[PDB]
Order: structure tokens, then C-alpha cells, then sequence
């Protein structure tokens, strides 16, 4: 959310993708391999965190017939100790995760940006609020080849140079 | 050209280091907070106690008689339990109790313990079976005929087998010393009990209790664990319930205490007194001493784990 | 046209993952150091037991005559508090001193137990009030007249009330048996005691002690808590301290142990022996075994949290 | 502090400033909508450490009269695991929050940079120490609109891409 | 990893370096002052990580005759948990610190491309891959100035910017 | 011109938030799993107890003859280590282990207990020396003659110096009635021990207990620790086994239980009894139970830590 004042509600086709407009007509068409790269870091996370365990923890008290009152104190004590060490774990780990999946989608959202400006080297110029200007009308087979990553960087060169 | 990403309408509240509130495109749950209301025990070796007490499966009340050589992964304690029909209790019963849950059920022995002149067969009318009975693995010893005496004894034990041996003796606190001049002559009693672990000797109390099954006597009862090859004595003259059989450790097991009943259809391993907790999550906010393979308890009955990006809308 | 960042001549060294001693503009404490030397008791229920100790509200010793009832949300021991006039001590002392730290105070009942055949106004001279007295609580029973038997007797008491009733008697061990004999005759003393979670008799034991208040002479204290409808019995023949008011725990309470004093200007919920802890911080360096609602101890005695930038001047 | 080698002690007004320097006179002025937006996150850190634990611990020692000294050493080792657990716990996150501080400021003022950089699209170049260069001389007015936001990005262009 | 598609197996002298190639030859020379920002880091990171504890446990188990099975439970029963806690605390301490720390390479890569790019204002254009296009032959002592950042921004610029 | 960054042909894979099994240029180990197979005792005042038990080092059976006033930083027991040679056990054994751990070792000072109408040189097999001995630190008390009575006896020990006097006594459990007789006479014997801290008498109980050392009687050994300026007495009219010298603590040491050689060439702080964890690494997978200055236990066996960059090679 930094230059990109708002996000698009209506692309239901994947996390991030492209909305064109030149004289041709229109365009919004997700892209798969960053959205599939944000999708498979959180899937990690997802994985390392759904966790099950292998350490089998026995009774020590009894709710049917109380065990002596001092041991039973030393007992409750200590598990109220440890209740707290998860509880505060269990906050600061969601906390923390949630902190670096915020970022970490935001930093996949600039590192495509400023792909997408690269392959644009001096034929376009940045508006300001996330979007690029071509001083000459690309067509949507030049759309697709933005896309895909096959757009030539001189072969549309000195005409834009020229506007 | 523009380029951006996708955005809901109503997306998922979450919190982070820095805010509490932020909406995001999808979030998950990460605090387990529902229960299946069933003992969940397919594909495990369940023996449910019922209304037999896990220590008297030791001792043998009647109620324990289909429980003396149980097999179990997994032991249920249940509420209407009692491991007693003569009114009494056990001497570290929370130990031995913890032992025989992990116990993996037990596996009994004849010690060969013979007598002579003594009576041998003390029954009451709280051990109902036929008629008047009493502890299935116990003998109560007594005197010959009219009172008399009990003559000063020295039996002997020794296991003869790899794993340790539960062993298991009783004392008789009769309601008065009358009773107890009646049942084991006068004259200060005394039961002393030795191995290489262990050295104590009881003494009897006569006196009056309050009336439990209509009875005011209590009988104490008393174990110790007897290594491979070590050998136990008994050096008694009265007020002793002698043990018939010992027990020994089948393997390994979980116990758990419950009211809710058994199920073979669903699989688990986090137990709680109210059920089962199926999870994948790693935290639980159900029950703080669930026992077995659990998530962690955690105090918060929610913590959402963001799944999606930032959702920032028009 | 530049854009840059603020600076300081002077910021404070925090560190980080990846060093040790980084400036940064601003930076806030998390680890507690100040404490405050007062009990801050503002708003709550204060019983400062003084010389009165806490065990002692039961039995009631001359120092514990204005505590027989009390009332607390809060409950302070003090060093110079005492549990006995008589000397002497409890059983499961640290239990029931637990116990009634959070029981929110007492409330006393009379047990009803009435005697004949033998006497019942036992005194001491440690136990000083008008002349000399005993337990306020407790009734030292005796003999008749010039030594003469003690009868066996059994008193029996049922808790009518919903909540756990705490039950406390004694057994007194003289300095000699001729002194056990002229108190209670001569044979052996035996004291039984039962209800359903409890069974245990005990036996005298005269011997000469240390004299501590000038006499040698103990009084051994026990207690049981009965449950409701579930009734108590004693079978005994000697060497008693009889049991006069039972006690019920009045609802929730925190019990310390300080030595500094009570102030209802603060509010406090984390306290140790040394004073108040109040602190918004997470963590506190003061004192480990601070009880109540605290932040949590640790070993540093500063850790200090960026709340700037990083500084770096010219 | 990346091509920033230092930082201006002589802004007291906030943490984010401009100071121009064209024909008309000198300037520095705090940037209120940067400041306040780290600001606010460090004060949403404050808000999530200074926290007060609901959580009653009771008493199972005794400092005038030692309890059994079996119990007292359980009691001891696990008080004193505990207090590893916690001193750890703390130490670390400070450590990590810190370390966060300190990027989260940088990022800031990185995106105020580049910010500013997209506002002047080709009348204005990078110099290479955090400064940008103006080949027309903006004048005051031009400087109040370069800070709120309001500069045109052609209004001033062919004018300066002659120069 | 970014639009460096791969790593140079070749570099043996330093993390982070320069692979230039005009029409006087060949070469590749580490930067060391990256290299030992980076190396510092982690150096710290290290430092911190390996310690070592001045709090003394003793024993309260007993192997040769074993305790009382009650209070060993308990014993048990809390060493798990504690054991529990720092298998914890160790997992997700490791991971967040390698996260940590591959991000904070890729980060000095990527503001060490930018300084460069900073370093060549309208001199040079960027390709797409990591690389940068000179519009005139740099020969080797522009080279060494590129690297120990003396490269002029404007006594080469002219004849550029005319190609 | 192009800037990039370095690559190895081999990595090593670690795990992170994210992903488990990303190549890296270089890591390193955080679990500790190399152990030294020895007790590094280098500059430490060192005792290995051997076939001397941690508790006879206060008794003093033959085998602790030269450890009754030893002085170490470290102790070592062994598995062959015995606290007895005449057959017997402490009560609160374990506790009394704790406290001589850290002890620093132990100071002993003569009682200074004498006896009049009495014998006072009993003796055993057991406890061979030049011929038939006993406990060092103990004396045996008996009957003058052929049998006869044992006289009401009080014997009192003030502690005059600054730290807390160990006090250990024992109790004889003969095998028959007649041999308690024979030894100290008929009747109820009574063994009565007080101070401030302490309240508890002892009663005997002789009976036939298993032949360890071809002995069938038993010696409980019982302990309480003195405070400063405060008194113990003893009030004993047989089966009482005398002490002659008290303990004190010497100042602070460290107890390790072990099967592993001594080595004065290497230094460790965290000990087990496989070795010594000599590790800067803040984690070990070797022995949950180490003790000491130790890394914390975890159970996984390896956590690789990334010291380099991501490794992309062509
Ligand atoms: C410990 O807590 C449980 C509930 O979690 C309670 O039932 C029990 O009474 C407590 N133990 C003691 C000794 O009060
Ligand atoms: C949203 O999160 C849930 C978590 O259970 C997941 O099952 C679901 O697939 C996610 N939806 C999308 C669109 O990622
Ligand atoms: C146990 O005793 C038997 C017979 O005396 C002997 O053969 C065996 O080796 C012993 N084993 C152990 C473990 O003591
Ligand atoms: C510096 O930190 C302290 C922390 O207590 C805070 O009260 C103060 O407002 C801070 N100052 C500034 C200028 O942010
Ligand atoms: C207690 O006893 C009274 C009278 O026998 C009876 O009315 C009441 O229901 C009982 N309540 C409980 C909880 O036992
Ligand atoms: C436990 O530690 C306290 C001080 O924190 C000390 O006073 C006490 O003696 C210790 N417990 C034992 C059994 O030594
Ligand atoms: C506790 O665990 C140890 C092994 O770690 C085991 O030897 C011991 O028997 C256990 N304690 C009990 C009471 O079973
Ligand atoms: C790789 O890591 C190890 C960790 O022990 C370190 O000793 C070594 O110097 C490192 N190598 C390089 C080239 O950084
Ligand atoms: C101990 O007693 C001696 C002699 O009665 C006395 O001088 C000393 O002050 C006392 N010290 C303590 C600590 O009780």
C-alpha cells in the first residue's frame, strides 16, 4: 500500500496483475509467478507452523480425588508458569508472523514493480502512483510481450525518445 | 500501463508487532478451540475401568474381578470407580496410580505364601460376591478358633523374574481392640517389611471410624516395588492382610480420567477429561491439563495468523 | 533539494540481533528496577497478622485472639509472628498455611462436642491471659482428679455446611511418661481419626525437650479437611487437644510475607517482602519470588527498547 | 544513514525534513506525515510490550520458615528454569524489536526518497548522496508545492530537459 | 537472487564483486567494503548467538537409586515441559535468523546496485539483469574510479547522452 | 558493467520461516553433540567418593574412613559408592544427598556426649577394620551385662558455632523381640529428639528382615539440621544409635553422579555421567539431566545456522 493508493477488488484471478489501457481496448490479467511465489511462502509458513508433536505428556494431578495440597500447589504453579511462557509465545510468534507476511507481499509487489521498470528502460517514464507511461500506443501483442517478459527494449526505443 | 494486487471487500482483522486491527485478505486460526466430546480410542487397546478403581485391580474387589490381568494402551479412570469394598485406602496411592497408567496393564503371579496355624479365610459382607467374600489377590489371616493367638511369622518372597514386582500387603484397623483381641489375640502388633529398597515396619490402631458400607473398621494398604532377584520379607503377628499375588508391568500405556464416552471411529492422541482434541494447531485453549500428544495451552482463545497480503480497499 | 533524517548529539546504546552498543535518538527501559519499600494495600481488605502467625488463627494462641475470625483480601505474615504459646507445632504446616493465605479469612463454628467423665479446662502458663489459659480454639482434655484412667471415647463430628470445614486437633507429648501417666494414666494412648479422604491414628510420645517458654512439653498439631455432609471421627483415650470450633474459608484471598509497612496511598498487585512492585514493564530485576500479578523476573537488570531512529551525527 | 552519511542535528521540528537551497533563501521544514507514521508505529510497539499480565502468582516458598529442603530444591530448579526462559525471552526480544526499529526507520525514509524521486519525473536527477538536482531554479512557491505534494510534473519539463 | 539470475562461482576473493568487460580486456575484483558490512554482521549475529550461561543447575534426580516416584513424576513432568520450551525457542530462533539473514544479503546486493546506478546518473542506462549499459567506452582507469566511487557524474556525460 | 555476488558448486541447506531446505553458502552447528567421555576437572578441588557412599561420609563405615572431612569444589558418586556397612537406610536420604552436594564438604566437631551406666562399644562383622568395627562417626549404645535394662536417658547438644549443625542419630531394628531384649531389655522403647525446628520421637520394630551382609537387622538413620545458638535433645531408653561428632558445612561445591575417569587436563562446567559438555554453542541434544553451566537441552539433534549468503549457482 505505498503508491498504489487502493487495491483492485475486482481482479479475482490471482494476488497481482496487470490493467492496461491503451487504444485497443482493455485489460486485467493476474500474474501467475509472483502470485504463486507469495502463495508458496505462506503455504511454508502454514506448514512450519501446523505442527504436531511427538512428546507425550502424562497425568501428575487428580480431578477425581485431590492429591496432597502442597505438592498439588507446586504442581499448579509450575503449570500456570509454563501456560504463560506459550501464551506469550504463542502472541509474540503470530504477531511476528503476521509482521513479515504484511512485508514480505508488499516487497513482492515493489520487486515486480520495478521489474516490470527495468524492462522499460527509457521508452516509458514513472506517473507517480504505481503506474508507467509510454509516449507511444503499444498494442496488446506488445501488451502480452510486457507481460511474458519478451517486450524489446530498443525496438520501440527512438520513437518514444522522440515523444 | 498500471500494476498492482487484488483487495476483498471484507477481509480479517489480525494483529502485529506494530498495530492491533490490521485487515488483511485472509487469515487463519492457529488456537484450537474445538472439542469432540468423546473418548477417541480407534485403533488403540482401550480398557475403560468403569466403576473398578485402578488401584483395585491391584486388590481385587468385586468390582475389579474382570480387571486383574488387564492389557492396555490405554486406561480410562471413571468417576464411579472405587478400588476398595472394605472401607480403606492406599499408603502413596497417587504414585501408584501414576504407575499403573503408563503401566500398560498388569500381569499377575502366584507367590506361594502356605500357613500354618492360622485361619486363612477372613471374609465380609461389603465384598459381596456369591455370599461374603473379600479381596480376590488377598488373604485375610486370622486366628485358629476362639481368639487365641497369632504366632509370630516370617514369609518370604523373591522375584524370580526380569521386571520389577509390585507387592501389596494390608494392616487391620479393627473398630476397638476388643475386636482386635477377637480377631488376632492381645498384645502390641507389629508387621515389618524388608527388601534392599525398603525398610518399614506398621503398627495397628484399633479405634472406631465412621461407618463406610455400615463397617467402622479400615484396612490400610501398603506396596513396594521388588527389583529382579531381590527378595521381600514379612515378619507379622497380627492384624495383617497378606498378599496372595504380586503383579508386574505388561509394558507401556496412557491413563486418563473421563465422563464422556468411548469412540473406535475417531482417532486421537490429546486427551481431557472432557473429550478428544483433534488438532493440527499448535496451540489449544480447551483444557490446560490435557494430557498425551497436545497442542500447547495457550490463555487467548484466539490468535489470527495472516494468510494473505495487506488489504487495502476502494 | 535534500530529504534526510533527525539527529542528537548525544542518543543511547541499545542492541540488536546483529550488534552491541548501537546509537539510537531515544530509548526506553523494560526491565523494572524501582521498587517501592511499602505494602501498597489501597483498596483492599489488610490483615496484618503482626505477632499473631497464621497457622495460630486456628487454634488461637493469646497473640491470635483478634484474628479468630478475620476478614482479608490481603494477608501479611510477619517475622515476628507466632503459631503457638504452648510450644509446639503443625503437621503439613506449609499446606495450610497455603491454604490460608488465599482462603479470604475464616469463619468459626462450634463443633458441639460436650465431655463426661473427665475434665476439660487444661491450662499453661505460656498461654497468658487474664491468669493462665490455653488455645481459644482447643479444649486440653484431662483426667478427673489425682492422675485416675482416661476412658475410651468417641466424638463424632458432621460438617451440615457447602464448603470444606478445616479440622485441627493435637496430641500432646509431656516431658515424661510419669507426667503423661499423672496427666491421663498409665498404658498406651492411642488417637484415631477417620472420615472418607482421611485415615490416620496417632500415638503419643512423652521425652524431655528443649524448654522453650521454660517448659519441655510439645503439642503436635494436625488438621483434615472434611467435605460437606461427610462426617469425622475421633476414637481416643489420652494425650488430646480437642478440637472446640471448626473453621470454614470465608472466599479468595493473596497471602505475603514482609516486613515493611502497609501504606492505602498505593495500589499494588505485585509484592515481595521488601515492598510494592508497580511498573507497567514486562520484566523486573527486584526480587524472583515476587507473588501476585507481576512482571516477569529476569537476570538482566536493564534492557533497553529503541524508541528512535538510529543516530548518526555529524 | 545509506547515502545520507549523516543526519541533521539542527532538526528539531521533527524526524523527516526538507532543506532546500535555491536563489530565493534557505529552508528546513519536518515532513509531519512521515514522522507520524513512524511514530506511530514505534508508539504501537510500546503499547504491545507495556502490557499488564492478568495472571495471580502465589506463594509455594517461605522465607522465615524453610519448607522441606526435597521440595525446596524442586521449587528452586524450576523457579530458576523459569528465569532462563524469561531472561532469554527478554533479551531476544529486545534484541529483534530493536533490530526492527531501526529498519523501519531506514524503509521510511528510503520510501520518502523514492517518493519524492517519482514526483520529479525528468526535470530533476539523482546526485547520488540523497539530494536531487534541479535544472531550473525552483522557487519558494515551487518548494511548498514540492512538499505537499502538489508540483506538476510537466508544468516545469521541457524547460528543464533543455538544461 | 533477483534479476542476478545466478551467483558467479568464480568469485573466490569476496561476497559481493565487479565482472567488467570493455574493449581493453577482462576483470573481476571483490568490494571489499560490502563484503565486510555483510561479514560484520553476520560476525555479530554469531557473537550473539554463541554464549555461554553463568546460572548453575543441580541435581535434583538420582540415578543410581531412584527417587520417590511421586515427585519424580513431578520432576519429569517439568523437565519435559522446559525441554519442550527450548526445542521450541531453538527452531524458531534458527529459522527467523537464517530468514534474517539471507534478506539481509539480498539487501546490501540491491543498495549496492542502487549506489552504483547512483554512481552513472544519465552516463549509463540499466539492462534488466543487474548489469549496466555504458554509452562510452570506459576504459580500465574508469573502471578502478567506478569501483572506489571517484567516477565523475559530468566529465563524461555529454558524449553519452549524444548516444 | 556488472555487480553481483559470490557461489560455491556445495552449500549447505538450512531451514527458515519460510522454507525448509534452502541451499546456503556457509553454516554452522548450534546443537552441541560432541561429548568428552570424562569428568574435566582441571583446577577444581575434586573427590571421587568411589566405594564410598555421599551419605557414610557423616556415618563413616569402613569404606568412608577417609572422606569424613573432605573438601572439594566437585563431588562424584559412584554406582559401587555405599552409605552403610552394617545394613540400613536414611530417612530423607535424598534431601540429606542435595544438601551435601553443595556443600563445599564437611567439618566435623566432637559432641562431646558421655555415658554412665551404659555400654557403649557395640560392634559388627559387617563393618570390617583391623577386626570387628562400626560406624566411625557413630557409637552403639547397649545394655551394661548379660541383658538388662537400658535407664531413661537424656543427652542434650548445643550448637555454638555460626552455621547449622548436621545432626544425624540412628534407630536399631533388631531380627526378634529376644534380640532387643538381649540388647537394651523388655518393654516399649522410645526415642524421643527435639529442638525449634524439630518435633519427632522414633519407636523400634524388631522383626526378621531379608540377610544383606548375612545381617538380618536394619539401622535407620535419621538426621535434622541445628541452627545457631539452638539446642537438640535426646531423650532414648534403647535401640539408639549415639552420635559422637556433628557436621558442618564447609562453604559451596558442585555433585555429580558419574562412571567416567577423572581427567585434571581438560576444564568443563556441565557435567554428566557420560562426561563432560565442553561447547560454546548455546544448545546440546547429549543429556537432558546435565548439570552445571550447560547449553539447554533441545531434542533435535542438529539446527543449522546460515553464515552466508543464499547460494544460487549457475
Ligand atoms: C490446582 O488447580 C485445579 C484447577 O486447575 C484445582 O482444581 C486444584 O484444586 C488446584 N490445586 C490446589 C492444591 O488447590
Ligand atoms: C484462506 O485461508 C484458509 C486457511 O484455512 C485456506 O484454507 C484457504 O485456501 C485460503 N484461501 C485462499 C484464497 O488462499
Ligand atoms: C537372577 O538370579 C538367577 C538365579 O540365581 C541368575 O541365574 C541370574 O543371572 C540373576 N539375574 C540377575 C539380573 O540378577
Ligand atoms: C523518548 O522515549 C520516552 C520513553 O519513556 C518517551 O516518554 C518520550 O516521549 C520520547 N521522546 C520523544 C521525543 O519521542
Ligand atoms: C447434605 O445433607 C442434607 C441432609 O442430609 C441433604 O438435604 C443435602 O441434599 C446434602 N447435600 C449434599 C451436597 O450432600
Ligand atoms: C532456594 O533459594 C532461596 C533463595 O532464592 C534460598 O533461601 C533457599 O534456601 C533455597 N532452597 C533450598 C532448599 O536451599
Ligand atoms: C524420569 O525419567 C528418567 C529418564 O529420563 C527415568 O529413568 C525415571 O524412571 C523417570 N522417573 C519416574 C518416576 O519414572
Ligand atoms: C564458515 O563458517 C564457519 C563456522 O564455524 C567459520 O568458522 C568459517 O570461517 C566460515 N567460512 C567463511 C568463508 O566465512
Ligand atoms: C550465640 O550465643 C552466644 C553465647 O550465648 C552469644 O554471645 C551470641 O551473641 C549468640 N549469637 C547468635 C547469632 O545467636
Amino acid at each position: 500500500a505505498g503508491f498504489i493508493e487502493n487495491g483492485w477488488e475486482g481482479l479475482i484471478d490471482g494476488w497481482y496483475g496487470f490493467r492496461h489501457q491503451n487504444a485497443q481496448g482493455e485489460g486485467t490479467a493476474a500474474d501467475y509467478k509472483s502470485t504463486q511465489s507469495a502463495i508458496d511462502q505462506i503455504t511454508g509458513k502454514l506448514n512450519r507452523l501446523i505442527e504436531k508433536t511427538n512428546q507425550q505428556f502424562e497425568l501428575i494431578d487428580n480431578e477425581f480425588n485431590e492429591v496432597e495440597k502442597q505438592i498439588g500447589n507446586v504442581i499448579n504453579w509450575t503449570r500456570d508458569s509454563i501456560t504463560e511462557v506459550w501464551s506469550y509465545n504463542a502472541e509474540l510468534l503470530v504477531a511476528m508472523e503476521n509482521q513479515h507476511t504484511i512485508d514480505l507481499a508488499d516487497s513482492e509487489m515493489d520487486k515486480l514493480y520495478e521489474r516490470v521498470k527495468r524492462q522499460l528502460r527509457e521508452n516509458a517514464e514513472e506517473d507517480g502512483t504505481g503506474c508507467f507511461e509510454i509516449f507511444h500506443k503499444c498494442d496488446d501483442d506488445c501488451m502480452a510481450s510486457i507481460r511474458n517478459n519478451t517486450y524489446d527494449h530498443s525496438k520501440y526505443r527512438e520513437e518514444a525518445m522522440q515523444n | 500501463i498500471c500494476l498492482g494486487h487484488h483487495a476483498v471487500s471484507n477481509g480479517t482483522k489480525v494483529n502485529t508487532l506494530t498495530e492491533r486491527g490490521v485487515e488483511v485478505v485472509n487469515a487463519t486460526e492457529t488456537v484450537e478451540r474445538t472439542n469432540i466430546p468423546r473418548i477417541c480410542s480407534k485403533g488403540k487397546r482401550t480398557v475403560d475401568l468403569g466403576q473398578c478403581g485402578l488401584l483395585g485391580t491391584i486388590t481385587g474387589p468385586p468390582q475389579c474381578d474382570q480387571f486383574l490381568e488387564f492389557s492396555a494402551d490405554l486406561i480410562i479412570e471413571r468417576r464411579e470407580g472405587s478400588d476398595v469394598c472394605y472401607p480403606g485406602k492406599f499408603v502413596n496411592e497417587e504414585a501408584l496410580r501414576q504407575i499403573l497408567r503408563e503401566s500398560g496393564g498388569i500381569d499377575k503371579e502366584a507367590m506361594g505364601f502356605t500357613y500354618s496355624g492360622i485361619r486363612t479365610n477372613g471374609a465380609t459382607s461389603a465384598c459381596r460376591r456369591s455370599g461374603s467374600s473379600f479381596y480376590a489377590e488377598m488373604k485375610w489371616l486370622l486366628s485358629n478358633t476362639d481368639n487365641a493367638a497369632f504366632p509370630q511369622m516370617t514369609k518370604s518372597y523373591k522375584n524370580t523374574r526380569k521386571s520389577p514386582a509390585l507387592i501389596v500387603w494390608g494392616i487391620h484397623h479393627s473398630g476397638s481392640t476388643a475386636e482386635q483381641t477377637k480377631l488376632y489375640g492381645s498384645g502390641n502388633k507389629l508387621v515389618t517389611v524388608g527388601s534392599s529398597n525398603y525398610q518399614q515396619s506398621f503398627v495397628p490402631s484399633p479405634g472406631a471410624r465412621p461407618q463406610v458400607n455400615g463397617l467402622s473398621g479400615r484396612i490400610d494398604f501398603h506396596w513396594l516395588m521388588l527389583n529382579p532377584n531381590d527378595t521381600v520379607t514379612f515378619s507379622f503377628n497380627g492384624a495383617f492382610i497378606a498378599p496372595d499375588r504380586a503383579s508386574f508391568l505388561r509394558g507401556k500405556s496412557m491413563g486418563i480420567q473421563s465422563g464422556v464416552q468411548v469412540d473406535a471411529n475417531c482417532e486421537g492422541d490429546c486427551y481431557h477429561s472432557g473429550g478428544t482434541i483433534i488438532s493440527n494447531l499448535p496451540f489449544q485453549n480447551i483444557d490446560s491439563r490435557a494430557v498425551g500428544k497436545c497442542p500447547r495451552y495457550v490463555k487467548q482463545r484466539s490468535l489470527l495468523l495472516a494468510t494473505g497480503m495487506k488489504n487495502v480497499p476502494e
